């Protein structure tokens, strides 16, 4: 999931 | 950290984590959907990195940070399309360089009716006179909200709700109008609740019948399908 | 809606419909969705009658009457389903002969997702101790307030003046149950945000009722109307 | 329709 990678930026 | 903060400190938190308005490309039915798109998908970059500012979610599990964005990701642009849109009636302020009407919504079939609801709720927030610091604690409340049924999160609600009570407390509204505003603020929400549903739906069916949606936008849809 | 927050409370509680049975048999095990159906068709027949006895709702015109139950009829049917299981841990009490579970869910295609936003819904209402007089009440709000957004000029202003009758009356209900300030605020609102669950369990099971229309499911003549206001 | 007349009886 893209969104696992933008909640940890 | 969320609990131990004060409904001011709450209200300058979340007033110094909001998303910018973003612009928009520079109609028909390929033509509105894909500048809706491209504009939802930037904001939806923005929405993560406010969730994360956002008082208890950086508490919570990476899964249920997911879970709660995948759930009430199309409800959090359209209460902030619905916020922007206030001194705008009859009017849809997606970006400041894109606005639209009624009319405009025929170009794409079934969406003439989203676009009703969404200018109503947009009426009701202008008749009600919605304020910034409250707008921003509806949305907080939508995002941990939403599917937190599908403890901590109770925690911080309850919160928020403190919060925007005090909002109430001050500018001099009476006990009694400070529940029944809260009351009328809460029952908003289960409409935008309503709107992203059938705006969900019909995002799904233009995925089926091929605009080309973006990757991060496809993945938030099918945690619905 | 010149009555007190104790005549508002008592007027929902007479008004309220009885608990109807389904036609199921234990000796016999699709199958499952025409027994709900038939038992929503005839929860409908009360709950028309009992929209009637809600205080502000005989004031408003026809037309508007149909529309505020053709959206919020399975509402009104499911939180009434989620408040008869509220002392049925992991179980769904359809009724008092039919009482579900969630392996029976599976029966149905698609149908195992609303069970669990059903029974997380009932085990909400458990947790947070929910009283009748609070039910009743949230009840009637839903009738009251899942349309109105989604409609000479009306003067709505009727049906916010009764819905923050509702209001008042919940504040009150609670104040006596010996709650501080705070707490009434908070349960206000954990009680309110339930009503954004049950709009979506609505939304979300709507759309599995219009599935099984275009087929082996066959609705009443009652349903398939107020479920065609919904497309 | 039905709700109609239901709601009229
Ligand atoms: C499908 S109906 C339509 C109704 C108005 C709101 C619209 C949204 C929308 C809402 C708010 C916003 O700022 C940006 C975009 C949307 C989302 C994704 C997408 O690919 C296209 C549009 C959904
Ligand atoms: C298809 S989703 C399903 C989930 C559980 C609740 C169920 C309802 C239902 C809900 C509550 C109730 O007391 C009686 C019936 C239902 C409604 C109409 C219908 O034709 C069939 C069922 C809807």
């Amino acid at each position: 999931k893209i969104l696992h990678r933008l909640l940890q930026d | 950290l969320a609990l131990s903060l004060t409904a001011d400190q709450m209200v300058s938190a979340l007033l110094d984590a909001e998303p910018p308005i973003l612009y928009s490309e520079y109609f028909s039915e390929a033509s509105m959907m894909g500048l809706l798109t491209n504009l939802a998908d930037r904001e939806l970059v923005h929405m993560i990195n406010w969730a994360k500012r956002v008082p208890g979610f950086v508490d919570l599990t990476l899964h249920d940070q997911v879970h709660l964005l995948e759930c009430a990701w199309l409800e959090i642009l359209m209460i902030g399309l619905v916020w922007r849109s206030m001194e705008h009636p009859g009017k849809l302020l997606f970006a400041p360089n894109l606005l639209l009407d009624r009319n405009q919504g025929k170009c794409v079939e079934g969406m003439v009716e989203i676009f009703d609801m969404l200018l109503a709720t947009s009426s009701r927030f202008r008749m009600m006179n919605l304020q910034g610091e409250e707008f921003v604690c509806l949305k907080s409340i939508i995002l941990l909200n939403s599917g937190v049924y599908t403890d901590h999160i109770h925690r911080v609600l309850d919160k928020i709700t403190d919060t925007l009570i005090h909002l109430m407390a001050k500018a001099g509204l009476t006990l009694q109008q400070q529940h029944q505003r809260l009351a009328q603020l809460l029952l908003i929400l289960s409409h935008i609740r309503h709107m992203s549903n059938k705006g969900m739906e019909h995002l799904y069916s233009m995925k089926c019948k091929n605009v080309p949606l973006s990757d991060l936008l496809l993945e938030m849809l099918d945690a619905h399908r």
